[PDB]
């Protein structure tokens, strides 16, 4: 049983994204700037998993995965005394750490970085801020 | 050294077992003042507004934590650091935190306390008597008292429409005098009811609220009361009333109910009707104030009322005016009574009641200081009375300590002003004519 | 804050010079605010009342702050910071050969 | 410094608007202390007498310038000089200068006033709080209040031969929760008498007297209103009498006679037939306490109640000892009572005070510290309480401020005291067994 | 200027020789205060614990100097800042920072050393006498002495099971006259020691350790004394025991075994046998107090005595409660003992000696001051024992200034009371009949 499919990843950003924290005002608590290392971190494996064996991409999924973590744990949000984690908000909501242990080649893999793409694209599309 | 360093409140009760608050404050040199708020009314259209807690569970929802923590968190971190003798100035600041009309905000009763603590504090550090320091060097005049005696209306079972009776004795040459004769009439009117038997246990202000026929037999036993008493009616000791017809007024009708308080069977009046009926009264009996004859919003019945009465009777405005400025100036250009009852926390300032003061006495009105039916052991106003030279109080009976606190602290200021003190009595009804 | 304390100078200075009667009050992100939204803020938790507020200027280049002093074990006063300053002269310094290098006038 | 230079005694109005007098003390360095008496009695056989003019035509008999004069006059040309913390020497010295084992030539009134205005002088000059200043440093424990709430007797026309009812609430956390408690419990007692038809205002100490069917009929509506206001009987609130059995004890046939106000139809009862009804209305209801269960002279029915009921209930004497190191001496060598009504102004100054309470403290008795009938707004039997570490308080009930001010004094010094501030509740009943 | 600025810790010597140490405090004015820790036990299941270095090399593993490092490094750093006057707050402060019950992480000693500089620099801040700032304005009481005259026990090699024996001069009329005649007695004893050929040297609490025969003529020579020194024994002069019974005490057998002490054909008595054997030491001897005179864990003993002995007879438990609250719950649960042995650095805290010694009171226990066998020139426990009003001191023999230093204490505390002054006497024992 995958979380990921390829009829529904886009949907599953679509609601992912649309359950993100908002301010009071209703602007998102998410920034590009927070998500910028792990969507070109995407990009590149994305890129090289056309060329490369799924076994040469192990160490890079593994990089990716400890910056999602990383990531989601350090950036932080404080508005109006209260402190909000938008990257870790993303990651639980979307499932991207579940998401990122159901990949074993290069199908699921460019599944995973095509669902980032439709996360990001989502998260323009409500009013994201750069 | 009179820089404020510490303005802390916490909640304690007032005088029927309600929570109120009270505010100390601390300067730097070691300076104290005490402020203790009485109970008002949480609600009100065009008064301020106390703030209270609302919880069910504590207090019956009747709590004053929320206006202690805004004294404790919001108003000590403004005040803390202001000059204590800044009356004028922490008092606008306060107002200006606020930043409501009605002071719904911060509540009314958070910034009454402060500025009592403030003023007190100020007159701790300057070593001087708090009259001394509210009303400057001038301040001898000590207040003639209407002393609440008899209480009917929505404070009785009895068949009386009229709030309150008060006996005014102007015919003391002292206020230690005024006080003994008050006093005496109030144990010679004790000993009356027992003998009539009827109920002699006190109410909120320590007056009596017997079974009576009416009105009229109220007013013929307070009379008789005073000659029990040995004084004469009239040249000694003189009646109030504070009717309240805002309690018993028909406002579409347009009419004074009295069948609400005094059975189906009662009298119903009109404006004009009302008129005659306090001109009746008056003529029969020996009335020199008489407080609330009209409804709040009767404003041309107040008119007729002043033009038919206004020169021989004191006509008191408390819920006329409520201790606003703009219902006071309001009255004072269309003639409407010719005096206004001052409560402090009605408009929960000293500099604001001072301002109230100050318009009413240059228009030839009479500004009343008043109690409010849940009281404290803080005695402000009989200093706020003295202090303006206001020559009128009422601060309640002869009987609860909330009500005999306030002459005490008038015996003290007598004692301290010493052959300077001056009883006016009658002459401190300079509104009206002879 | 214990080896000094506020200056009796700036204090007076203070004092009567009335800064603490011209408060300014921020909201959480440091910004400029009339006390009303700032105790409308206080009061409802979105600012925190210590952190919020300035005590105007005080002007003149007062010292702000004063040594303060303890009681020594004889009974003696003493500067609280005085004795406890330092107790090694932290080695160093490290002299770097740099003789070629043209300077400026 | 502290060197005594002025002391003024003035003559003001109790919560009854019976005269009194208050004394204020002054120091060299600008230490201010004043002390109100609360009425006693001029008349008891071995308690201390207060000094009234007697004149008739001036507050009815009862005026206080006889003593006021005495502290001009006589007291302070004596005092002033002395050191203001020189408590203990002060009050041999007026006891000396009196020289009348109940200080009927000065006046325990005057006394009084002059070691209250000294203690309280004493502890401005210190800067301490009076109860840190009376008690010592280890002063913690918050009183367990007995909130009168129901009257009877002298003070009722109801069918209740029991003076008067009290509502301890010895189960709460602190003392701000056993008020509030005391507050809700009050005011829903209020509602229940508003539903039954029942009379409303207050009496003395602020309680209800209601026109009950007898003893049962008022326990059962406290009960009401305790559950009403959501809180058990006999785990939060108790419930304590004070029959005062001296006013319907018929002295020749030694007999306990409730028909002086219980009707034609009550019982007459012997000690045993009392100690019995006693015994059962004990077991029918929580009770906890019971104040003057026998006679004053009985000392035989005393024994025999505290040799059946000593053990579980609190027996209290309040004219059984009259504040008497003698009386109270010789109830603890029989084994009478274990408990006694502490009443300032029945022995005259603070030191005996403090030496009745530790005597009946080492004794194993209870120390009570307790108010009088006409009270003032001076609070200082709340420091006395909390300095002796008493544990036990009767000081009225919640409904006027000469009650509510006591409440007050013992809130703020549970404020002061903060993290170390002791409520015991049941704990405080160590004269029990569990 | 009451804050506290500085504490200092330093190692000195007790009066056997063993470190212990001492602590000073200063405040921001100047206030200075100086307190002496007397020597315990860093051993015991249910007592406060001190603190030692336990290097050999240093006094025998006996040195303080961990004690004085926690002072100076741990505690100082947490109470400088605290007002000098918050004694409650600074103790409880040291009590949440050592985090264990028997204070074994601080050490007792240096949190007692800790408490009495506090209150004693407190004392100086104030410019009062420590009893008054200890106790309040009601300290007037001088303590009856329990001197120890003889000793036997494991202090002594002579066949005397029992630890002590004391002269109490409860008739004495004042404490002056009591010193006087405790003293002349001391000496007679002497004099009729060396006329017998015994020993002269006294011992670790000043007193005789002389080679007897037995219990009964070490009594007889301490009557014989009595009445050479010009006083009457059972009048003027009374006996004192304190046993030690845990130290003869088999718990495998449950019996008092007298053959430890006194010999190899020495009396061995069950718990009812000890109990007639104490009962006919007080029939035949004046002794009117005993202590430990049955195991600390001898809880059906302790029972029987004090109903056998416990009106006339005060027992005193030192080893039995260990000042300890808990235990002395559980005595006066149980009717256990009728006096307690308070030892202040058995518990570590001036407040939770205070706490006991009140505790004890309410049940009508007394509670004796006592010192410890390794003492200093710290005088503290005699203003304890006036502030109290405890009327009851054991501070030693009169040959040593461990013991004079507390004596001159009260004789300048007697002095500086004047006229107030007390001594109670033989009323001093209030836990006893009559």
């Amino acid at each position: 049983m995958a979380i990921l499919t390829d009829e529904n990843y886009v949907d599953k950003a679509e609601r992912a994204i649309s359950l993100l924290e908002k301010d009071n005002k209703g602007n998102y608590l998410l920034t590009t700037s927070q998500i910028r290392k792990l969507l070109s971190l995407c990009s590149s494996l994305y890129d090289r998993s056309k060329e490369r064996k799924f076994d040469e991409l192990i160490n890079d999924v593994s990089y990716l995965r400890v910056q999602f973590v990383y990531q989601s744990g350090r950036n932080s949000v404080r508005v109006n005394r209260q402190t909000f984690f938008p990257v870790k908000d993303l990651v639980e909501k979307g499932q991207i750490l579940e998401a990122l242990k159901e990949i074993k080649d290069r199908e699921t893999l460019q599944r995973f970085c095509r669902y980032m793409e439709a996360l990001v694209a989502y998260f323009k599309f409500y009013g994201g801020k750069d | 050294m009179s820089i404020i360093t510490d303005v802390y409140a916490r909640e304690v009760l007032d005088s029927r077992g309600n929570p109120t608050l009270e505010v100390e404050v601390y300067t730097e040199s070691g300076a104290f003042g005490r402020g203790m708020v009485p109970s008002g009314a949480s609600t009100g259209e065009h008064e301020a507004v106390e703030l209270r807690d609302g919880d069910k569970a504590r207090y019956g929802g009747l709590g004053t934590q929320k206006a202690v923590d805004n004294v404790n968190n919001v108003i000590a971190e403004h005040i803390i650091g202001f000059d204590v003798r800044d009356q004028q100035g922490i008092d606008r600041a306060m107002i200006a935190l606020d930043g409501t009309p009605n002071k719904g905000k911060l509540g009314a009763n958070a910034i009454l306390g402060v500025s009592i603590a403030v003023a007190r504090a100020a007159a701790d550090y300057l070593e001087v008597p708090l009259y001394s320091y509210l009303g400057g060097f001038n301040t001898k005049v000590l207040p003639t008292p209407m002393m609440n005696i008899i209480n009917g209306g929505s404070h009785s079972d009895a068949p009386i429409a009229f709030q309150e009776f008060m006996i005014v004795p102007a015919g003391a040459p002292t206020f230690k005098e005024a006080l003994r004769w008050g006093a005496e009439i109030f144990h010679a009117l004790k000993k009356i009811l027992k003998e009539r038997g009827l109920e002699t246990a006190v109410g909120d202000e320590g007056g009596f609220a017997p079974r009576f026929n009416g009105t009229e037999d109220g007013v013929e036993t307070i009379i008789k009361a005073i000659e029990a008493a040995g004084y004469v009616p009239g040249k000694d000791v003189f009646i109030g009333l504070d009717c309240a017809s805002s309690e018993f007024y028909d406002a579409e009708h347009k009419v004074y109910g009295y069948t609400k308080f005094e059975g189906e069977g009662a009298a119903v009046r009109t404006a004009a009707e009302q008129i005659d009926y306090l001109e009746e009264l008056v003529n029969k009996y020996p009335i020199i104030t008489i407080e609330d004859g009209m409804d709040e919003n009767d404003w041309d019945g107040w008119k007729a009322l002043t033009e038919r009465l206004g020169g021989k009777v004191q006509l008191v405005g408390d819920d006329f005016f409520v201790t606003n400025t703009a219902y006071l100036e309001k009255g004072i250009a269309e003639h409407a009574a010719n005096s206004i009852l001052i409560k402090v926390n009605q408009i929960g300032t000293l500099t604001e009641t001072f301002d109230a003061i100050e318009m009413a006495k240059e228009a030839g009105y009479t500004a009343v200081v008043s109690h409010r039916s849940g009281e404290t052991e803080d005695s402000t106003i009989a200093d706020i009375a003295v202090a303006t030279n206001a020559g009128q109080i009422k601060t309640g009976s002869l009987s609860r300590t909330d009500r005999i606190a306030k002459y005490n602290q008038l015996l003290r200021i007598e004692d301290q002003l010493g052959e300077v003190a001056e009883y006016r009595g009658l002459k401190s009804f300079y509104n009206l004519k002879k | 804050m214990k080896n000094f304390k506020i200056s009796s100078t700036y204090r007076a200075a203070r004092k009567q010079q009335k800064t603490a009667n011209r408060k300014s009050f921020y909201n959480d992100e440091g910004y400029m605010i009339s006390p009303s939204e700032w105790a409308d803020g206080v009061i409802k938790g979105l600012i925190n009342p210590k952190n919020s507020w300035s005590n105007d200027h005080v002007k003149g280049y007062l010292p702000r702050v004063s040594p303060r002093s303890h009681w020594t074990k004889n009974g003696y006063r003493e500067y609280l910071g005085i004795g406890k300053s330092r107790d090694i002269p932290e080695k160093e310094p490290e002299v770097i050969e740099m003789m070629d290098l043209e300077l400026v006038v």
